[PDB]
């Protein structure tokens, strides 16, 4: 048989298998927002409403 | 001695006695035991 | 009752998100930004996190950007883009390290995300101190399983490269036990940790989920080197074949890949082992011009021994012994013992040359230096057995039992000598009972020898006296026993067919011999026994040709 090194250690490393993983964001289980109908003391629905171009292109689901 | 365990560990046996008798194909014995019982049906 | 404001229905959508229904999340989430109630908590943050899901990344970037424009103090946008650019590390390293991470550390030094990510960065930046400063807090400050699974995993990879493997093993196990379905690096950590402390049984089981995760080049070599496949164990051996032809076409600096290729190929096709050794001979020469270790060269000569390549097998053994001599100082690896078994192989080769003189020389050289060895002690005996039985053949055989009475091979060979004396037929019950101790049992070879010495009793004029009928049924009982313990023995089935042919069932014999005939033609007995049937139908023109 061949006297193999016991490969108890990583030096390649597994970093190809590591940084390919995109890591979840689960800081707050309701997705990082306090869910409240009382803290909206303000509302943009009054004149005037605000809606940035970035905000319209996020109001679409998939239209590209 | 240390030579004994020293050699018998590092070598390998791929060819023993017993699997010479056993066939490299798959020849089961149900067919064999079926005709074994069939000759007993003549008995 | 009152759909008059949106966080009433946005709390539906976080439930939908946590049920992995990002469509049902974003359906209510479209209704957020059309209205946008008073929200410093950035409805756009969860927008981007849903856009993190299912690779809607460009929308995620824009959502986190507008989150930063409404409030740069908020953490979720910056860490979202931090993970978003965790894809490219060699590209845009610094902005990930400082802007995407250290700013999140600045605005919150208690955020276990940014602590975990600076931890694994410090690992890759080889800062092994402050990773253990802040990975503990990254463990304690979080309470969800996958995050503290990653915390334990990162402390485990920290102490693993720091070789504090006892603690890091516990971290790997906790990392697996907290959240398992997340990702498989903690499973890899435990499996390679089982290489520590000899715990490798669970290494195979844990690494199976790595293949259940997804196959890679990485996860071949762990199961290949961790080869519980010894022989006739396909659950580790077929997967070994699959990994070996997962890496043979590859080359992630393959060196030993051919060694553990051929290391299972010796049971299988020998030519595959030859080819593996062929490029394995080369592969030890280009990285450095390094002579091939003699264990390889001895084994390739051993391959050619069962091939026709007997001469270069001899050359392999010669250069093997030279390379072992070139292992001048390697009594750790015990090149001397390797030379001992190499010389054993070479003497067995000289027997194939029928150079029994030099075979005697090599054998007595080994026995004069390692007399504890038995196989050389009896191959010498076998050589004189070729001359005859009552030589020192029989006495080397008996002293092989004297040095090792536990030895079943030599003990079988004792009665094999007595096969010559068939007048010592009924006496062979005793000399084939000695190692019918159940430590040696089951011994198929010996019990078939019992069947054979019991069948040579037949063709006598005492069958009508029921004596050979009892002998036929007793051999039948032996053959039933070896039948049940092995369906795939062929000498058994030859025995059954022989005894029933002696029972006069020759139409009932050519069929059972036909089975072993396709099983292997290279049994000299079945050629005879088939033609006996043929001449029993007077089928000479089918018989003498096969004779």
């Amino acid at each position: 048989t061949y006297p193999f090194d016991q490969n108890r250690f990583v030096q390649y490393k597994a970093t190809s298998l590591e940084k390919q993983h995109k890591h979840d964001l689960l800081t707050e289980p309701d997705l990082g927002v306090t869910i409240d109908l009382i803290n909206p003391d303000t509302y943009r629905i009054d004149p005037n409403v605000l809606l940035d171009p970035a905000d319209e292109k996020l109001l679409e689901e998939e239209i590209q | 001695v240390d030579v004994t365990r020293d050699i018998v560990s590092r070598e390998r046996v791929w060819r023993t006695r017993t699997t010479i008798l056993q066939s490299t194909g798959k020849n089961f014995s149900k067919n064999i035991f079926a005709i074994l019982q069939s000759v007993k049906a003549r008995e | 009752q009152s759909p008059n404001n949106i966080p009433a229905l946005l709390g539906k959508a976080c439930i939908s998100f946590n049920k992995k229904d990002y469509r049902g999340a974003l359906a209510y989430y479209k209704k957020a930004l059309r209205t946008n109630p008073g929200c410093p908590a950035e409805v756009r943050l969860g927008m981007g996190h849903c856009f993190v899901k299912l690779n809607k990344l460009e929308k995620a970037r824009l959502a986190f950007s507008r989150a930063l424009e409404l409030n740069s103090k908020c953490v979720g946008a910056l860490v979202g883009l931090a993970v978003l650019e965790l894809n490219n590390k060699e590209a845009d390293s610094i902005k990930n390290g400082v802007q995407l991470l250290s700013r999140a550390y600045t605005i919150d030094p208690s955020n276990p995300m940014v602590l975990n990510h600076l931890a694994n960065h410090f690992f890759f930046k080889k800062d092994y101190s402050k990773v253990q400063h802040l990975a503990l807090h990254a463990f304690h400050n979080t309470e969800v399983e996958a995050m503290q699974a990653e915390s334990c995993y990162q402390l485990a990879r920290s102490f693993h490269v720091q070789e504090d493997y006892d603690q890091a093993f516990q971290y790997y196990y906790q990392a697996t036990q907290f959240a398992s379905s997340s990702f498989v690096l903690p499973f890899f950590g435990l499996g390679q940790m089982y290489i520590y402390r000899g715990d490798k049984e669970n290494a195979s089981q844990c690494f199976e989920k790595v293949l259940k995760a997804y196959p890679n080049n990485y996860e071949t070599m762990k199961i290949l080197g961790s080869l519980y496949a010894a022989s006739e164990d396909q659950e580790k051996r077929d997967i070994a074949k699959g990994h070996l032809k997962k890496v043979t076409e590859q080359y992630p600096d393959d060196v030993e890949a051919w060694i553990e290729l051929a290391q299972i190929l010796e049971q299988t096709d020998i030519q595959g082992a030859l080819s593996a050794y062929g490029t394995a001979t080369r592969i030890l020469q280009e990285k450095v011009q390094a002579d091939v270790p003699p264990e390889i060269l001895n084994n390739v000569g051993a391959l050619h021994f069962r091939l026709g390549n007997l001469g270069e097998a001899k050359k392999y053994f010669l250069a093997s012994l030279d390379r072992a001599k070139a292992e001048a100082e390697h009594d750790e690896h015990y090149y001397n013992a390797i030379s001992v078994t190499t010389s054993y192989n070479l003497a067995r080769l000289y027997e194939a040359m029928c150079e029994f003189h030099e075979a005697e020389k090599l054998y007595k050289n080994i026995l004069r230096e390692h007399p504890n060895y038995v196989d050389c002690y009896l191959r010498l005996g076998a050589m004189a057995r070729d001359k005859g039985n009552f030589y020192e053949a029989s006495d080397w055989f008996k002293e092989a039992l004297q040095i090792n009475q536990d030895h079943p091979d030599a003990w079988s060979l004792i009665g094999n000598l007595h096969l010559a004396k068939q007048e010592w037929g009924p006496g062979q019950k005793k000399f084939e009972r000695i190692l019918k101790q159940p430590s040696t049992q089951s011994d198929t070879y010996s019990m078939l020898a019992l069947g054979n010495v019991w069948l040579q009793t037949l063709h006598q004029p005492t069958r009508d006296r029921e004596k050979e009928k009892r002998h036929q049924d007793r051999a039948l009982a032996i053959y039933k026993q070896v039948l049940r313990n092995d369906a795939k023995n062929l000498y058994a089935a030859n025995g059954i067919g022989a005894v029933l042919a002696h029972k006069g069932y020759f139409r009932e014999a050519r069929d059972v011999f036909a089975q072993v005939r396709e099983a292997t033609a290279d049994i000299s007995d079945v050629w005879l026994n088939l033609a006996h049937i043929y001449v029993e139908q007077k089928q000479y023109i089918s018989a003498v040709q096969m004779y």
